[PDB]
């Protein structure tokens, strides 16, 4: 949910109520009664808690960091998930072990300037979130350094389709692509379902691209397609323009009859939300509100 | 004090209730460290 580790470092080490020992500037700040809210409130504590916090602010102490600076990293190794978590606590019984053992002034001036790159150089971790050439990008450019460039039939839409496909990972934060055995897959979400076999598409549709096949034919594919093809043009769908492959070949008879497949129930969804809400605004039986309802989509 | 007579020879026990604090932490695995204080009768 925290976008910086080293600030739960600092909410985990550091003193809810501000003393001089570590926050000079706010516990000096209410000493001489100059504060916004509540300015005459040192007074009136008596001298317990004022020589308590009036002698430590005009000569400070003079503590160790070496406490503080090592959290600034564990969770910053914790975050990333390098460590488990039920495992942290013997890392930090160890680092401040490794720390305190080969200590001098440059290591501490060495955790230090570790404790800024995992703040403001773990800006990639931010990057490659939104770029997700974790598994998209680099791991997809192996497989496109896989397929044959030479189609016979369609030379210009092969490399259109594909060029169609780098951005489908690309605007997807979620996509990824992997080598599990011998081939390559794609899923559209992690925890997700809909895995293409990548491999065995581009194998089917390698020897398809040129066909142009008349409009009087639907059921022929199921001994030249394959499903998962089927699906992977599904995935293809809605960031494929008219202007990829245009009208006449086969896939203008799947990729813009998928669009308006699509087309269909990004409108329908809206009239499938209309007559779920209308079931109790009259009086309906909710069980006999679906039956009906879904006949009428389908 | 003055006091009443008796027979066993007594002792006049006087109980000072002067601050007993102990600080302890652990910076370690095994390496645990008091600080004490009382502060008439000073031991830290």
């Amino acid at each position: 949910q925290q976008v910086d580790p080293a600030m739960l470092a600092a909410l985990q080490s550091q003193p809810s109520g501000v003393t001089p020992s570590d926050d000079w500037a706010a516990a000096m700040d209410r000493i001489l009664a100059l504060t916004t809210r509540n300015p005459e409130a040192f007074r009136q504590q008596p001298q317990a808690n004022r020589f308590s916090a009036i002698l430590e602010a005009v000569v400070p102490s003079r503590t160790n960091p070496t406490h503080e600076k090592v959290l600034a990293i564990v969770n910053a190794l914790t975050e990333s998930k390098a460590i488990r978590k039920d495992e942290a606590g013997l890392i930090y019984n160890a680092l401040l072990e490794r720390v305190a053992r080969y200590n001098s002034t440059n290591v501490q001036a060495n955790l230090d300037r570790l404790t800024t790159d995992v703040r403001e150089a773990v800006a990639q971790r931010e990057r490659f979130m939104h770029d997700t050439n974790l598994g998209s990008q680099v791991a997809l450019n192996a497989f496109l350094s896989t397929l044959p460039a030479n189609v016979p039939r369609g030379q210009e839409d092969y490399v259109s389709f594909i060029s169609a496909l780098r951005l489908l990972v690309a605007e997807v934060p979620q996509s990824e692509v992997y080598q599990s055995g011998p081939d390559y897959f794609f899923q559209t979400s992690r925890q997700g379902l809909q895995t293409v076999n990548l491999t065995q598409a581009f194998k089917n549709l390698q020897g398809m691209w040129g066909v142009r096949a008349p409009v009087g034919d639907r059921a022929t594919i199921s001994s030249l397609l394959t499903p998962n093809t089927r699906l992977l043009l599904l995935l293809i769908a809605p960031f494929t323009n008219s202007s990829t492959i245009s009208r006449d070949s086969y896939l203008g008879h799947l990729i813009t009859l998928y669009r308006e497949a699509i087309g269909q129930t990004q409108v329908d969804e809206q009239t499938f939300q209309e007559i779920t809400s209308v079931s109790r605004a009259l009086g309906q039986q909710d069980t006999g509100s679906l039956e009906a309802t879904l006949n009428f989509l389908l | 004090f003055e006091v009443d007579p008796m027979d066993e020879p007594t002792l006049l026990y006087v109980l000072f209730e002067v601050f007993d604090v102990v600080r302890i932490h652990q910076p370690h695995r095994g390496v645990i460290e008091a600080v004490y204080l009382r502060t008439p009768f000073s031991a830290g």
